[PDB]
């Protein structure tokens, strides 16, 4: 039912490796459909899926040139930000943001974003009001108030209850059979004896989509959180993922545990034992 | 801050000997981001893998997958091979079908 | 489609 779009950027310093480094990445979901990179031979927003491709010129280059605005503008934060923390010339740093709005079945706003990360820790993010900061420390509070002095939380509203709700629910048109499109998980479990009184179920989601997903190991019914292994949610590469979760169990005892599917792309959840 | 890349090996599809597949290395929950990766044949690095345009989770570590297409087999072994700040040494994390 | 730019850091 509910979409996302998130915007994902890193600007990446790189002291006496040339000026620092501006990537944009752009989502709808799990599916990514624009990038810009500040070091490709010739930087412009780039399409990333089939959907967006019919876009005009007029697109391409409205993102090109907030793009490389942004390059500039980023590699003056990074400068700034070294200065908050009163960090040498010498070191890299890395400053992140992220940002974009949920909508529900009926394409209207569930809530915006706005938040950033400076070498990977909390740095500043807008509030679910658009229109007030939590800064995670001193150097924050500098940008807050710097943010606050330009409208930025007014313009950043503006933004997220407009053209970001208004392009996604036109991406997601455009891209219907794709970004509408749940994919089931494909489940089954495997059996890997361990030694002649053990062995390891693994219960295995394949070939689902959107990544989010549930996988539990019970036995007798009861939940065994702490005693399952569960991977992370990895790509399969063709818009798919895949996912495990294992637990070990005595010989003989298999059907006594059963795996718990929960996926979007399936009606009712999914109950699956071994099956020799 | 730093933290040291999740490395999970496996294929695209379900493995079937002398059958073309994509071998995959994914690696995830690392800051920062620059990382090496190389996917190995028998100990050797294989020359042409893509990957994936550089983002990074809600947590804001970085995620990349690394990928070749590949025709596995009986024989052959498969391996990724994953350097970053964090390790003092590359780490080699062997293709396991069941994993 | 894009956010705005806005103030530095």
């Amino acid at each position: 039912g509910s979409h996302s779009m998130r915007y994902f950027y890193t600007a990446m310093s790189r002291p006496g490796r040339g000026e620092p480094r501006f990537i944009a990445v752009g989502y709808v979901d799990d599916t990514q459909f624009v990038r810009f990179d500040s070091d490709a031979a010739s930087p412009r927003m780039a399409p990333r899926a089939p959907w967006i491709e019919q876009e005009g010129p007029e697109y391409w280059d409205r993102e090109t040139q907030i793009s490389k605005t942004n390059t500039q503008t980023y590699r003056e934060s990074l400068r700034n930000l070294r200065g908050y923390y009163n960090q040498s010339e010498a070191g890299s740093h890395t400053l992140q943001r992220m940002y974009g709005c949920d909508v529900g079945p009926d394409g209207r706003l569930l809530r915006g974003h706005d938040q950033s990360a400076y070498d990977g820790k909390d740095y500043i993010a807008l509030n679910e009001d658009l229109s007030s900061w939590t800064a995670a420390d001193t150097a924050a509070q500098i940008t807050q108030r710097k943010w606050e002095a330009a409208r930025e939380a007014e313009q950043w509203r503006a933004y997220l209850e407009g053209l970001c709700v208004e392009w996604l629910r036109r991406y997601l048109e455009n891209g219907k059979e794709t970004l509408q499109r749940a994919d089931p998980p494909k489940t089954h479990v495997t059996h890997h004896p361990i030694s002649d009184h053990e062995a390891t179920l693994r219960c295995w989601a394949l070939g689902f989509y959107p990544a989010e997903i549930t996988l539990t190991w019970q036995r007798d019914g009861e939940d065994q959180t702490q005693d399952t292994e569960l991977v992370e949610t990895r790509p399969a590469g063709d818009r798919t993922f895949q996912k495990w979760a294992a637990v070990v169990v005595p010989s003989g005892e298999e059907q006594r545990y059963t795996c718990h599917v929960q996926h979007e792309g399936l009606p009712k959840p999914l109950t699956l034992r071994w099956e020799p | 801050i730093q933290r040291t890349p999740k490395i999970q090996v496996y294929s695209r599809h379900p493995a079937e000997n002398g059958k073309s597949n994509f071998l995959n290395c994914y690696v995830s929950g690392f800051h920062p981001s620059d990382i090496e990766v190389d996917l190995l044949k028998n100990g050797e690095r294989i020359e042409k893998v893509e990957h994936s345009d550089l983002s990074f989770s809600k947590d804001w570590s970085f995620y990349l997958l690394y990928y070749t297409e590949f025709t596995p087999t009986e024989k052959d072994e498969y391996a990724c091979r994953v350097n970053h700040v964090t390790l003092s040494q590359p780490k080699i994390v062997k293709w396991d079908r069941d994993m | 489609i894009l956010g705005p730019p806005g103030s530095v850091y």
